[PDB]
């Protein structure tokens, strides 16, 4: 529900704080359809309850309780050799998912290696305080 | 400056399910009708209210050929037609394991043989809570070809489970023209389908005779709008009609249900006319002779069937002719020719005409992207 | 659920936290009810839906996964000119927030551009570690 | 010290919205009542455990003149009496929009005017969710003031929608004294409504002949109260009663919908008695006489309806009296005498007699104040 | 959702990692159908709202959204006098509260007292920065 | 090293409480029955599907005579039987306060007798919606000992509400073998509960005079493994039976009813032989006087009441035995053994022998433990 498909990623990143600041701005019936009621409630209550799941199960990284986080793994250069630019003003979210859909099982590994390593530094520290 | 991994969220994306979608039918439950009978049992009523969002600049790959909706309904459709027609003998064969004479022996089955009325009902599929049903929105589709105009809903339109071959009876027409669709031409090997832009009226009356009647000036008109199009992809050849070339009575000569009667009727009279630019079929009504049957070959596996007499008399059909199943009869013999004669069979072959355009699938969030700012720690 | 109207600022606030030590220190029938069932339900989750999203949409002020928050924008001398003790122990909420009416608007501005300043800071300071 | 910004969340706030609500009436589905059938076509069952809540020393501004809440339910029973009351014809004019002798001709609608029953029934209002409503409980309450006792409340108390002018049929009653209510004294142009702590009964019954009762004994209370309650406002003036001026014949004279006759009774005998400290009346059965009709000047809208004509006898209407609508005459002439003649004629005025005690409130949460803070940066 | 009862702390421990990791890296029709809906909603929506309840009311001793939080205060040796390596290798969960219900009311005491004198440090380091 | 404390979320602790209870049973709606009425006024239809969750090799202490969810029945059951046999005169003492020979009087009233059917019918009870029950699966459970294989419900099974004496009606059987339940043997002072594994049959049917038969073939297989089972408890002493000590109409006999027939069936010729490790009874029907009664005394306090005159005639019950009370003798002078009598009369025993499977409770999810983490500051 970020924004509609098709749309560049930079435009989509623009855009989302202005829809935020508009929505916290705040500017013939069958009897056996009340069935149907119960078809939409449970869809958004399941919603709701995934997006709740999925927020508190993104803490591994050490990125919970965020929508934009940020890690500490160098980006290199044979995944996908291309620049800031190109990838953030073309290549619509589906055909970028596409490009690197081979390495998407590796960066999960270093990633969460990468949290246990400052976790460990992290505590090392508060050892000494 | 230092590319950095991240992980974001809220990003779009799609994929592919196989979930378990549910019936939906405006059924009566208070008739007779078998089929409103199963609508009742299991089936809920319809949206009261649809909702439509038009999405935007999006192109996404579709295929029909390969689809899985079709594998669903084509097992719901058999289950239904266990609680309307239940047959006198049903008769089917079941083999012992033997590696190799492997034991093969016939079984008998039989129950009661109430005569009860059959018309079918429209019946509409739905999504359950966590997917959707994409469906386009060109006017051609260039059969399994990607298209732009794209849409997303939770339902499907009105849909027939009328069964038939050789010819396809009353279902939805095409767009603004008559269009042909085929997995992969130039093979001889798989059924081509043609959807038509505007029915043909069809009248079917009769102890063992009856007579069908078709209106020849539509016809005639509906076959050079099909040889015109046809001719695109093989200009230089001369198109040729045939009747069919032989083999089991359910599939030489059209065949239908219609009052609990299963008619078989020929189709030689509308097959012979060699077709060229100009006309040389002739130049009312076109009469054409059936004959009901009691002992049929059965559209879901293998063995005969067996109903009880036919009714007293009186019964009536009107129908219309939106589709058409033809097949082709290539080699290196060929001097010049294509003969296409009439063929079908496969059910699914004859419900993939209906569900080409709707693809089902589900909402994924999460993405990874190299960002230019580095975690302060 | 923050405070009983009526009440004064300091006293609620005092209330409120014996309340909350309190609550977590661990101390006929018709067959036409269906219908009122679900015109409960239906408040009861756009009431959390709205919730959630006012949660999450205020990250942009730097508060996002807090309640109490204060900022470092200076309070400036030409919006209201009153001590604080007086304010904190007379005229009840709805009274102060019709006081400061007028200029509330610019304040929301210099919210979101000091958070940006903290911001960018942020990233400058990132350049050296 | 310094001043610093802070943000606090949750601080309650009360604020003005134009949300919509839903009728929700206690309903039969069985019967034949014309009410019962429209509350089970488009109506909710009643709530069944209503919760009202106690505020603290909460002070707000509950209006009388300003209120919204009226123009539902007069569209909500304006849409009842287009359905329960079906006329034989239900003439309304209707102009054309030019510029000046403008264009105005007649229009006319089709419809069968069966006999109904018509028995009124209360209807529950309710606001959907997301919001409230609010009422006081101060005995007098003043009008427009700002009270003391608050609580909040989602859906009214029973309210019978009957119509009528000069006396108003069963209703609530006062809970310690006689009030008596107005907008803007001083203006002899804004009616004054005097709710009543005790009921005078009344029983009018009988085909253009009929006759009313009106018990002195009991009545005389009442006026008695009314005028000694008057007399604080104006000591020094002597009141005296009178008819009314002349007008619609629906307004100046008392009118009533009975058991589908439209009764009009003329009520003169009632309110043309002077009065003073003392009794002036005589020293018990007053008879009103009334006369059956047809012609309405329909009050939703300048028209006509007529419905079919009375049935062959045997009506009764008992009905109790707990409140009044009554204006007074001011003018430079006046020397020393208050006159106080019947009052009604905008139903709008009836309703809100019982809508004044109800204010809708929606809730903001994000609250502002100065601090000693200062975040960490 | 930490686990199932019956089960060592460290066993169910561990397994919540390996659970959240596979998790995240993605690898008869009647009438009275209506009633048992609206009863199963019910309690989705009652469990969604105690849970951010608590989830906000955790925020008196600084660990608000977190699932599990860290302390500064010493673990007196009167209390329970056993070893960290005997606590998560065997004593089930519910013994182990059993074990230690006569001292938790103090503990929270012993928390906030700890949780305000930190705010005040906080607070009058932020006077000297 | 150095342990600091630290507080954990979603730890799995039980506790217990004390909440409400609604009744869940299959009306019907259309029947006579008092109770299908009363459930339908107050009740909801069962559920369609319910699910258990077998939990691991978990442990938790049953008490059964301390159980609170007894009460609730109890006092629910009360109220049912105040709407269907109602009594023509109810005579119940009233007493005034005056401390002492008190002001005591007796306070008498009438209702309709209108002669109704009564037929009990299976409920299910189901908590709402916080809570949840627990159930053990062993197949002894000691009485009031922990089991091993428990596991977690949320709607009971099937209750039948029967009342009776001396003998439990129609109700579930056991699962291998019958089971004696007591609180604390050897105070003869609490009721002894015995629990079979084969139903048993009875018929009793009837102006003043009824018979009851009963399958002794069975019956003595019955009896001689209940005193198989006693025999280990009591080795060196002597198993003897005997017929109740007196007291009341209502508990010195067997007394139950079938559809507004209240019978008082004598039970002499059932427990008057001396058992040993041999059968010392007989060597086809067991023959049983019955009489009518219309002067009772209630069991929901103290008090006589009256009924309607009984029905013509065709009166028939056939019952199915499941369990039996006993009570029990001591004293100093027994000589080495053991007199057993028929027992009950508090209904609270009565249904205490079909709870003792259930629990409710409430999840504590904060925990605290101590680590070897510490905070940064």
């Amino acid at each position: 529900f970020l924004g509609a498909a098709g749309s560049t990623m930079g435009a989509a990143s623009m855009a989302l704080t202005v829809q935020a600041r508009l929505l916290l701005s705040g500017i013939q019936h069958m009897l056996q359809l009340t069935v149907w009621g119960i078809k939409q409630l449970q869809a958004r209550v399941l919603a709701v309850e995934r997006y709740l799941r999925d927020q508190q199960l993104l803490g591994i990284w050490g990125c919970s309780g965020k929508i934009i986080c940020c890690t500490n793994v160098p980006w290199n250069d044979s995944w996908s050799n291309k620049t800031i630019n190109e990838i953030w003003d073309n290549m619509t979210w589906m055909q970028w998912e596409k490009e690197i859909d081979n390495y998407t099982q590796h960066i999960y590994t270093l990633l969460e290696v990468s949290q246990i390593q400052q976790e460990k530094n992290e505590q090392e520290l508060l050892e000494l305080d | 400056a230092k590319k950095w991994v991240t992980v974001y969220y809220g990003v779009p994306v799609w994929k592919e399910a196989t979930t378990t979608l549910f019936c939906a039918s405006d059924a009566k439950a208070y008739d007779t009708e078998v089929h409103n009978v199963w609508a009742t049992h299991a089936c809920v009523p319809t949206d009261p209210n649809p909702q439509e969002i038009v999405l935007g600049n999006v192109t996404e790959n579709f295929n029909m050929w390969k689809n899985n909706m079709v594998e669903q309904m084509h097992e719901d459709i058999i289950s239904l037609w266990d609680q309307s027609l239940k047959p006198c003998v049903k008769l089917t064969p079941l083999c012992v394991t033997l590696n190799c004479l492997i034991n093969c022996n016939t079984s008998v089955i039989t129950q009661a043989c109430p005569k009860v009325s059959f018309e079918p009902i429209p019946i509409h599929y739905c999504a359950p809570a966590g997917f959707a049903i994409l469906k386009c929105n060109s006017k051609t589709f260039n059969g399994s070809g990607p298209c732009t105009n794209v849409s997303t809903v939770q339902c499907t339109h009105g849909i027939r489970p009328v069964v038939s071959t050789q010819l396809l009876l009353n279902g939805s027409l095409a767009e603004e023209e008559i269009v042909i669709r085929s997995e992969n031409i130039t093979d001889n090997a798989k059924t081509i389908i043609v959807q038509l832009n505007e029915a043909v009226e069809i009248n079917c009356t009769r102890i063992r005779q009856a007579h069908c009647n078709i209106s020849k000036a539509r016809w005639n008109e509906t076959l050079g709008q099909i040889v015109a199009k046809l001719e695109e992809q093989f200009p230089n050849k001369t198109i040729i009609f045939n009747h069919s070339s032989g083999g089991d009575p359910e599939i030489v000569t059209h065949s239908f249900n219609c009052g609990g009667e299963f008619f078989y009727c020929n189709t030689t009279p509308l097959f012979n006319s060699t077709w060229n630019n100009t006309r040389t079929d002739d130049y009312q009504n076109i009469t054409l002779q059936c004959r009901i049957k009691q002992i049929i070959n059965m559209w879901q596996g293998v063995g005969k069937a067996m109903y009880a007499p036919p009714i007293r008399g009186q019964i009536r059909c009107s129908s219309n002719i939106t589709g058409l199943l033809l097949t082709r009869d290539g080699g290196r013999d060929q001097n010049g020719t294509e003969t296409f004669r009439p063929g079908g069979g496969n059910m699914r072959d004859n419900w993939r005409s209906e569900l080409y355009k709707y693809k089902v699938v589900k909402i994924e969030p999460l993405g990874i992207a190299p960002t230019a700012c580095k975690r302060r720690v």
